[PDB]
């Protein structure tokens, strides 16, 4: 021991580095975080779009100035707004990834209180790359 | 008297000038509380009156040349004061100031007339400020946080656990390529931010500017071979003002994200300046806090921890540091908490169960985070994140930089532990007795925390609970 | 070890690492000696060994990676140590830092390296600095005084007895046609120099400026109609160092004799920057000292007296306040007079009678010029003259705005008794014991003299001899 | 309802959003903006050239500055000045479309009132990417 | 006669004007240069023309579909329209509002290029192509009941 180093893959921000959340895992942590009081938002991002970019300081004069690029999600149709059922959810997880098969799926969610967005599990996509 | 007192010669009775029981409050009324212990043969409405006169008009023999200004509603007044259950002969006084007699938002004005004057007197034993009552409209002649928590979280382009990170030791004299090297590894092993300490920055060889040209190259890679967001609190310390601006401008050309200064170790007025100039460049500001025993631990003679966040949060900071656990800062549950929600939260009012003898008014004031370090690490993470959550701005010192396996190892094994609590707090565990079972369970495979948890398995500390000054 | 070193996990006892008891000291080491006593169950050698450590390089868990940088000569030693012959658990400790860990002249880091890291620890439970050894070549590269004692006595163009003062008063919010009457008279009726205090500079209506043009229009007749060289000291408070610049600079356009700021209560680089500001512009910058009950009198838990002398001018400045005798700050004979000596003087070898513990050389570092005020007056003088002599810059607060005459009168009174004590100065007299009768044969046709020593019968007060912290 | 994003291809600017229009109804709507007094230009542009770019923007000391690139198109011979013929347009856009397969062919008009150019229908190419 | 390239102009309803009497004219002293004083017109006087800038009227624009080929038919290429019922106010959310609002644009716009009798070809041209989009079926279910053109006389 140890040789340490993403192979064939990269870390894929937060949960990337522990093995990969199942189904009915995601399912029971969103009624958690839905009792909890946070209301949910599915989104999505293109496969070179979820992966951190500065290719475009080409085209500001004044960089690197607390600017960041391709961290942006777009957001599945619709926020979690009335409804909070986890079957409702994941029928437009599978309709997202029927959708795109070249862009990652994740949940976020917010809390309204000072109107914070917390970015959660789990970056996954049908052509997912190497796990750890 | 409003101006015209032909005043007879000689000091005349403090209780009769400037003592009134029967006060209420104006809305732009300033209102410090205080806790006091006289030299015997003082009474304690004699003190409390001196205090007032001495730190609104002041005298050594008046007669009526102090009849030229104007006194009336613009003079300090001492208020009912009442006695400490925990000592004989302390009281707690309560004095009021109107906006008439303070410059708007002067900070060493205000300072000076406070605490400059009044902590001194030979026949005053001791005296502990207790709090403060800051009206809204010099809380808003105060520029508070540059970019605090409801813009940090937005800032910062991810959030929803506590943000990972690691204190770089030795503080001695570590040369380019081994901090680069170091730097590297744990960042692209799993932390989110590595920090500084003030030796690191400069050095009689290495200067600065070029330590900083090693974490321009190393950052920029730390990034984009991770693909996860992440920095490095650059520490940035300087001997004169001039040094301070050339190290603020020069990183102001890289526009790196987020750094720290003990710039609030060098003074106040200092911190508020750079704020203003982090506020106009879009910046973010971590603020240091050392000198814990002779500022913080003050017994019944000086400062207090609430105290000291109102007075930081009335500078700003968007990040502020906050104990240690062990060593050099605080660890205990009856101080950290009530400072750290003194620090977070806006829109309260006072409790003396927290303490709190003064509510500011409120509504519109940045929240700011606290940043805790963290000596003892894998154990004492449940307990950590089970009292704190997703506050903190958690930067090891034992993690990473104390694993024989490497800093990628090391900060892999801090990562899979703050993942592994984070997974754990989701699936709504008992944490402060599951989290052990769980770090068992993590150690499968990862390795790497497996080893974390054989070379850390003596410590199991949580937290004291009361108060030690 | 001078770097590759493979430590195994865990950390080495501090007493086999930092503790060095036979140690020989470099001419460019820099050496710290502190007061001491440990939390029940540490032993006070591996405490200040710790200290030595954590100031020097710090560990929370040692491996191979502590090993990346150059320890050998580079780090910081633990000499032998000593008990404090009045209490038990009380202990001196001696810690040695070489040359190499510190950058050159830097304030911010030597003073977070040295005092912010050290007094922080959980496990001691008071630290007192007693002294302090710095290295000529640091002593350098800090810039000192502007322009001090030795260039002060030329620049000023008036010396041969005190300089004679007055504080003003009341602090609350003088008018400033009132208070240019008030300065005119004292000035012209005998006064050398008047001083502000915080809340006189700037209050809500009045700015800064304004009553800095009052001063101005003031100040050209009150030398041109006395003949003699006269002015005041402006007091130049403020919250934010752009202001503070401001009101540097627009005083700069006039080139105003010589100012005070209260920036060294506010923070140690305003300071710093200001006097080397002051440096190049030609000017004189006083320096105002508080803070007295919760820094000075840190009793055996943090700052004395002569640690903040060598601090104080370790940044520098050309007069600094001095003690208030009774009042706010001390007047303590075994306090003052060290205090002052550290303050005044220049090559002297350290003395453990003096609680001088080290020796920094000398031979070309500039005095720093000690301010007297003053609270009582004429009977007092005898006894003032005879200890400090043709030291001060004495700024009464009792004299003068306690005259019940008026400004003039009260300034010429203080004046009279200045001259009168200073002919008996020159006379050879027993002060003690012949001041008195001076008094009594100045007050015959002095009318002015006559009813300040009736008003002011009651003050009989010297000096008390032994501290009271 | 309703999922939105355009796939395999993006939106070339006006008459993107709505199906492509025949022939016929190009020669008539040239035949109409001549009736109207406007006068004709039929226009190309290289696949890359066609497509906004902000890379040369490398070049230059001040940027973004209103600067653009790749979105400049290139005359195809002759502007329609004296004969207007629309049947002589689609002569030309059928001799360009056999001229350059890898470049998009577009019209163009201007009003000379105020001298102002109008950029029509549309942006086509005989390798085109999907219909939506 | 201070200056500006894009200035505001009608809301059509809500906070600013919507009349023909009121923005014809307006609209002409910004957009047009070299033309001579009429009473009809109220214009009393000339200022003489001949290199005086143009500036673009922006309206801001409260009603959507139904009112897009009675506003295309008045103002033409003029505009610079701000939609406030447009967009954010499509439950769909914003990037089918924003197509509804782009595909009503361009349909009004081909019907403009087709030479169609506007005011009332419009209504069956938005029909026409409500078949697929549907992002512009849910706007003219969701604004089904404004039909509203412009008032003509100045309402001060």
């Amino acid at each position: 021991m140890m040789v340490w180093t993403p192979v064939n893959n990269k870390m894929f921000e937060t949960f990337s580095y522990l093995p990969p959340l199942t189904d009915e895992q995601i399912a029971a942590q969103v009624d958690y975080i839905v009792a909890n009081g946070w209301i949910p938002c599915l989104e999505f991002a293109e496969a070179d779009k979820a992966y951190v970019s500065n290719e475009s300081a080409i085209r500001f004069g004044s960089v690197s100035c607390l600017y960041y690029d391709n961290r942006y999600w777009t957001m599945w149709k619709l926020p979690m707004f009335g409804c909070r059922d986890p079957m409702q959810v994941l029928r437009e997880i599978v309709a997202c990834t029927k959708a795109f098969p070249d862009a990652y799926v994740r949940l976020v969610a917010f809390d309204n209180q000072k109107q914070v967005q917390i970015m959660g599990f789990l970056v996954q996509r049908p052509k997912t790359a190497r796990d750890f | 008297t409003k101006a015209g007192a032909g005043f007879k010669a000689g000091v005349k009775d403090y209780r009769l000038t400037y003592y009134t029981p029967d006060y209420v409050v104006r809305d732009t009324d300033i209102l410090a509380a205080f806790r006091m212990t006289p030299q015997l043969g003082v009474p304690p409405e004699e003190c409390g009156a001196a205090v007032a006169a001495e730190s609104s008009t002041g005298t050594w023999t008046t007669v009526w040349t102090d009849g030229l200004t104007s006194l009336d509603r613009y003079k300090g007044r001492c208020y009912d004061i009442e006695p400490v259950p925990g000592e004989d002969n302390q009281y707690i006084a309560y004095v009021a100031y109107p906006i008439d007699l303070f410059e708007e938002g002067s900070v060493t004005n205000m300072f000076t007339s406070i605490v400059g004057n009044v902590f001194g007197f030979k026949a005053l034993r001791a005296l502990r400020l207790e709090d403060l009552r800051i009206p809204p409209a010099y809380v808003k002649t105060f520029v508070g946080p540059p970019h605090g928590i409801q813009v940090e979280r937005d800032k910062l382009n991810k959030y929803g656990r506590g943000l990972l990170g690691c204190t770089i030791k030795p503080k001695l004299g570590l040369s380019a390529k081994n901090y680069g090297r170091a730097v590297y590894e744990c960042l692209r092993g799993g932390l989110d931010f590595t920090k500084d300490d003030e030796n690191v920055n400069s050095q009689p060889f290495m200067r600065w500017r070029d330590r900083f040209l090693f974490v321009a190259e190393a950052i920029y890679k730390a990034q984009a071979e991770t693909g996860e967001v992440k920095g490095h609190y650059l520490n940035a310390t300087a001997g004169t003002c001039e040094e301070m601006m050339k190290r603020a401008v020069c990183a102001k050309e890289l526009g790196v994200p987020i750094i720290m200064h003990d710039y609030l170790t060098g003074g106040f007025t200092a911190n508020t300046s750079l704020a203003i100039y982090c506020r106009d460049n879009g910046l973010l500001l971590h603020i240091h806090r050392a000198m814990h025993a002779v500022i913080d631990r003050q017994r019944n003679h000086g400062i207090h921890f609430r105290v000291l966040a109102k007075a930081l949060r009335m500078s700003g900071g968007d990040h502020l540091h906050s104990g240690t656990v062990v060593g050099k800062l605080e660890g205990e549950r009856e101080v950290t908490l009530g400072f750290v929600d003194l620090m977070r939260d806006d829109y309260v009012e006072k409790d003396r169960s927290r303490g709190i003898y003064f509510t500011q008014d409120w509504c519109s004031m940045p929240g700011v985070m606290p940043v805790a370090s963290g000596g003892i690490h894998v154990w004492h993470m449940p307990a950590l994140v089970e009292i704190f959550g997703d506050d903190a701005c958690l930067q090891f010192g034992g993690g990473t930089l104390g694993h024989p396996w490497g800093n990628a190892p090391g900060a892999a094994a801090n990562r899979v532990a703050l993942e592994a609590c984070t997974q754990a707090r989701n699936e709504g565990r008992d944490l402060a007795r599951e989290g052990g079972d769980v770090i068992r369970s993590a150690c499968k495979w990862s390795p790497e925390l497996a080893a974390a948890c054989e070379v850390w398995k003596e410590i199991k500390f949580e937290f004291d609970t009361i108060d030690k000054l």
